[PDB]
C-alpha cells in the first residue's frame, strides 16, 4: 500500500501483515483520527514556512 | 545561483550559512536546533576548524537586521567512503556549538525516512534549490539568497539528455545553460514539496555552472537517511573533524 500513493499517508507509511498500513508523522507533528493527516503540535515544525502559514491563516 | 529569483525573506528559513574566517564557504541545510547538513568538500581544505561558523536567518549579507543567529561549529561528520576532492559520498553533518532558536526566520527542513522519500518524494519532479553562489558562471556571488526551482531525472535519462553519476547522486535541472546551482552554492538545500511539507532530498554537490548540454549534480540524501539518524542519537567526540563508517 505505502508504495502506491503514498499508502494515502500524508508523510510516513508503513507496510503491516496483512492489508494493514499504518501513517505515520515527523517530530512535530500528531496524526489525526483519519489516520492518515499530520498536524503541528509545535510553533515550528519542520518544512513549514511560518511567513506563509500565518499567510494562509 | 543561476537563472533564479531572489528567496523572500523567510521563505527559504532552513538555508545555512558557513563562514570560515568571516568568509563565505558554502551553504547548508538545517534539519534540528544543533543539525546541519552540508558538503562534504566544504570543509577539504579547513586549517582552523575552530573559525567555522553557522548562521541561520541570514537573508541579505548587506546588513545585519537582527534575525541572524550565528554559532560555533562543534562538529563536522563526514562518511568514511568521501574521497576529498571528488564527488561521491559528498555529504556532511554539522553539529552546532549551541542550538539555534526556532524563529519565524529559522526553521528546519524536514530530513525524511527513506522510504518515503525514494517511494514518493523522488518521483516529485520539481523542488527548489537556493543559495549565496555565482549568479553566473565566472561571476560574482549573490548578497540576497537565490532560489531555483529545478526538475529531477532519472539517472538513465539524465546520461541520455546529457551532451559518472552514482546512485549516491542524482540529476536535476536543465542542460540549456539558463538554470542552475553555481559556485558558492555547495552545501545547500535540494529541498522537496509533498502534501503542505517541505522535505531535504538533495544537497548541492560540485562539478559545471550552467554549462550547456549538462544537468545539476546532486547529492542522494535518501542514502544517508539512516547514516544521519545513528549520527543525530551519538555522543559528540574530541576534535571537530570526525570521519564516520558508512554505511
Ligand atoms: O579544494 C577542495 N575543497 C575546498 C572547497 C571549499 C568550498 C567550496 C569549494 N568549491 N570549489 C568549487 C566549487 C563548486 C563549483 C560548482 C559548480 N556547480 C555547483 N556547485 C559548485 N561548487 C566548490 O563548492 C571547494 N577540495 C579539493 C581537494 C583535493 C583536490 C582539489 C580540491
Ligand atoms: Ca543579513
Ligand atoms: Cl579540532
Amino acid at each position: 500500500i505505502c508504495v502506491n500513493e503514498n499508502g494515502g499517508c500524508e508523510q510516513y507509511c508503513s507496510d503491516h501483515t496483512g492489508t494493514k498500513r499504518s501513517c505515520r508523522c515527523h517530530e512535530g507533528y500528531s496524526l489525526l483520527a483519519d489516520g492518515v493527516s499530520c498536524t503541528p503540535t509545535v510553533e515550528y515544525p519542520c518544512g513549514k514556512i511560518p511567513i506563509l502559514e500565518k499567510r494562509n491563516a | 545561483i543561476v537563472g533564479g529569483k531572489v528567496c523572500p525573506k523567510g521563505e527559504c528559513p532552513w538555508q545555512v550559512l558557513l563562514l570560515v574566517n568571516g568568509a563565505q564557504l558554502c551553504g547548508g541545510t538545517l534539519i534540528n536546533t544543533i543539525w546541519v547538513v552540508s558538503a562534504a568538500h566544504c570543509f577539504d581544505k579547513i586549517k582552523n576548524w575552530r573559525n567555522l561558523i553557522a548562521v541561520l536567518g541570514e537573508h541579505d549579507l548587506s546588513e545585519h537586521d537582527g534575525d541572524e543567529q550565528s554559532r560555533r561549529v562543534a562538529q563536522v561528520i563526514i562518511p568514511s567512503t568521501y574521497v576529498p576532492g571528488t564527488t561521491n559520498h559528498d555529504i556532511a553533518l554539522l553539529r552546532l556549538h549551541q542550538p539555534v532558536v526556532l524563529t519565524d526566520h529559522v526553521v528546519p527542513l524536514c530530513l525524511p525516512e527513506r522510504t518515503f522519500s525514494e517511494r514518493t518524494l523522488a518521483f516529485v519532479r520539481f523542488s527548489l534549490v537556493s543559495g549565496w553562489g555565482q549568479l553566473l558562471d565566472r561571476g560574482a556571488t549573490a548578497l540576497e539568497l537565490m532560489v531555483l526551482n529545478v526538475p529531477r531525472l532519472m539517472t538513465q535519462d539524465c546520461l541520455q539528455q546529457s551532451r559518472n553519476i552514482t546512485e549516491y547522486m542524482f540529476c536535476a535541472g536543465y542542460s540549456d545553460g539558463s538554470k542552475d546551482s553555481c559556485k558558492g552554492d555547495s552545501g545547500g538545500p535540494h529541498a522537496t514539496h509533498y502534501r503542505g511539507t517541505w522535505y531535504l532530498t538533495g544537497i548541492v554537490s560540485w562539478g559545471g555552472c550552467a554549462t550547456v548540454g549538462h544537468f545539476g549534480v546532486y547529492t542522494r540524501v535518501s542514502q544517508y537517511i539512516e547514516w544521519l539518524q545513528k549520527l543525530m542519537r551519538s555522543e559528540p567526540r574530541p576534535g571537530v573533524l570526525l570521519r564516520a563508517p558508512f554505511p
